[PDB]
């Protein structure tokens, strides 16, 4: 049996997002790529740099917001600015984001040397697409 | 203790600087204007010659050098509000359509004071010009800051 | 904190073999040609001998950068294949789909 | 009535037929001049109102790339010409004129012309290790009837 | 904005130099992606881009690459067991034709500056230029 990044079934009580619900088969099918850049395409370069950034920026977004994340965050690379897309729940108050916005984009611009912003889109709780 | 020898010391200063060849600029002119705020009434006749002789030395007025005259010509605390000047009218013709860029440490203070003054003329004609001023340009740039941006 | 001890000594090999490498290139220069006389190939044969071992390149290895396993890594991202596995199961890579064919 | 470029001026000063006589830079910049541009700048400074305005505080910044792309912008190789890396063969004239070591500083200098991963200080610097290491084997070279310098 | 709109924007200023301008016989645009659905629309916007500055443009889809490898599916022995893995390569090529070099700048920025993420451009600039004035006449 296969046990690779598969939510396995409980007893109908288990919330699951949609990201999780999908097994790896269904990326490009049913679900995208949490991040886009160019290196994985045909003739590009920095591949393994690109990909290390962004194991490094999830864990970075996940200590900086514990517990505040509803989601995976989505990172998107144009040219050499990056964009972190996070799903935040409302748990902090609102001028506590201000200032992890503020450190956390600063710190990871003076870091990796590019322009870096952060969008967090609000939820009032984690969206649940099944129940499993 | 005497503002006519105030006055003319201060004249002494720019004779001076006529002797030892030096021009003078912007500040040099907003520094005076701003000075001449104390004394309302008497620095009026005063403060227009220093502005006719801005344009004859060449040096444009900026926002800043506005916002001094009007402060000297619509006081916040007047009690003669039943024959108020017309300099506002006047200044706003001049200025209808010019762009302006940051030349002084009280461009910003100008758009926040000159709608003040139309509140209390009660002239909505005047304050879309002074809106209509803001929206040319960049001019935008000039309102003001945190206090006099929701002051305006 | 590199991952292990074995990735603290290829670092240090790597790092080794760039300082060397204009070195190590003219003096293997001198050897691998049959204009110079071989008194001098035989010569510059010891010169290359004596540099320390750790700047010769061929004692690089290479290993994922985040477990330091010495086999079954990819050259495009510098990852083994079960690290490589688990952030493409994921949809983590950029572009990385299975193969359904 | 009150017009306001119409009337009586001082007259202290006069018309300014030389004007800006003395140069804006009299000296290099003071404390006191460079801090008075800066509070000027603030006169102005306003916060973001869109993204387009975001981009060009970051290109004026050098933050973000410019645009169309240039792949070396920035990079130029000691304002070099073709010609500097392609024709080295002046540098080779410390070397004997002919000989074993001629031919082999020709393939050298020959290789050196095809890199483009190397300046032309660099591109020297292989060439004048050459010529000290053969300075140092003369006497090995000359039992091999070769004479250097 | 119903009442309050801006009067007289500022525009950049453009100043026509004295050197001649590039001529650009051919502009070849080959854009690259993971998914077709954003060339379409990039191709879209470049295409309508193009037309409205008076550019002469042309489009066609190379064929498209796709690159696939196998792993070791366990991490311990069971080698008999694999999984493959692919990356999908998709292309667009705007052909632009007859462009000087202002035109060429201004648009590449354009389209370059709104180059949707996952998206890489590989711009082919063709110039004609005349011979070099020793070559126009024999000199021995
Ligand atoms: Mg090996």
């Amino acid at each position: 049996k296969n046990r690779a990044a598969r939510v396995r079934v409980a007893k109908g009580n288990k919330p699951v997002s949609y990201e999780e619900a999908h097994a790896p088969h269904y990326i490009a099918h049913r679900k995208g790529w949490l991040s886009l850049h160019t290196g994985n395409l045909d003739g590009e370069d920095h591949a393994a740099e690109r990909t290390l950034e962004d194991v490094f920026l999830r864990k970075f977004m996940m200590g900086t917001f514990p517990g505040c994340l509803a989601d995976q965050i989505v990172l998107k690379r144009r040219a050499n600015q990056v964009d972190i897309c996070a799903l935040v729940l409302r748990q902090l108050p609102a001028h506590k984001f201000y200032f992890l916005v503020g450190y956390s984009e600063t710190l990871l611009s003076h870091f990796y040397k590019c322009p870096v912003r952060l969008h967090l889109q609000t939820v009032p709780s984690k969206v649940v697409y099944k129940y499993i | 203790e005497k503002f006519e020898e105030k006055w003319n010391d201060i004249l002494d200063l720019l004779k001076h600087m006529v002797a030892q060849k030096v021009k003078p600029n912007l500040q040099t002119f907003n520094t005076i204007l701003k000075g001449l705020r104390k004394c309302y009434s008497l620095g009026r006749i005063p403060a227009l010659q220093i502005l006719r002789e801005m344009k004859h030395i060449g040096i444009e007025p900026s926002l800043a050098t506005y916002h001094h005259i009007i402060h000297l010509f619509y006081p916040r605390d007047l009690s003669a509000i039943k024959m108020p000047s017309l300099i506002i009218y006047d200044i706003m013709n001049e200025l209808e359509g010019r762009t302006f860029s940051p030349q002084d440490l009280d461009d910003g203070r100008f758009f926040q004071l000159a709608m003040s003054v139309c509140s209390s003329l009660r002239d909505l004609e005047l304050a879309y010009q002074v809106h209509r001023l803001l929206n040319t340009g960049d001019n935008r740039k000039l309102v003001g800051h945190d206090p006099l941006r929701k002051v305006y | 904190y590199y991952v292990d001890w074995r990735m603290l000594r290829d670092l240090k090999r790597r790092k080794m073999a760039y300082e060397y490498a204009d070195e190590r290139l003219r003096i293997n220069s001198l050897r691998k040609n049959t204009i110079l006389p071989k008194d001098l190939q035989e010569m510059a044969g010891d010169e290359i001998a004596a540099l320390p071992r750790d700047s010769c390149p061929v004692r690089i290895r290479n290993r994922c950068v985040m477990t330091s396993r010495p086999r079954g890594v990819k050259r495009r991202w510098r990852l083994s294949r079960i690290v490589f596995r688990h952030l493409a199961d994921h949809g983590l890579l950029s572009g990385v789909q299975r193969a359904i064919w | 009535r009150k017009y306001l470029f119409k009337g009586k001026r001082l007259s202290i000063f006069a018309d300014k037929a030389f004007a800006d006589e003395p140069p804006e830079p009299e000296a290099s910049p003071s404390l006191w001049e460079i801090e008075f541009a800066k509070q000027l700048a603030s006169v102005a400074d306003q916060p973001f109102e869109n993204g387009f305005e975001e981009m060009i505080q970051w290109t004026k910044e050098g933050k973000l790339w410019e645009f169309p792309v240039n792949n070396e912008a920035g990079l130029d190789d000691d304002g070099s010409e073709f010609h500097e890396h392609i024709f080295l063969d002046k540098y080779l004239e410390d070397f004997p004129k002919q000989g074993p070591i001629r031919l082999f500083m020709e393939l050298v200098t020959c290789g050196l012309s095809k890199n483009p991963y190397l300046s032309v200080k660099q591109k020297v610097e292989h060439i004048e290790w050459f010529r000290n290491y053969f300075n140092e084997k003369r006497d090995i070279l000359k039992e091999n009837n070769i004479a250097f310098t | 904005l119903h009442v309050d709109v801006p009067k007289d924007v500022t525009r950049p200023t453009i100043t026509t130099s004295d050197e001649p301008d590039t001529l650009y016989k051919r502009l070849s645009i080959l854009v690259k992606a993971h998914d077709r659905a954003v060339l379409d629309s990039y191709e879209y916007f470049a295409v309508l881009a193009a037309k409205e500055l008076g550019i002469s443009i042309k489009v066609h889809e190379p064929p498209r690459k796709i690159e696939r490898f196998t792993l070791l599916k366990s991490v311990h022995i069971f080698k008999k067991h694999r999984v493959q893995y692919e990356m999908r390569t998709l292309y667009r090529c705007l052909e632009l034709k007859h462009l000087t070099g202002s035109t060429a700048s201004v648009y590449l920025e354009y389209i370059q500056r709104n180059l949707p993420e996952g998206v890489a451009m590989e711009v082919t600039k063709t110039q004609i230029q005349q011979l070099p004035e020793h070559i126009k006449e024999p000199m021995w």
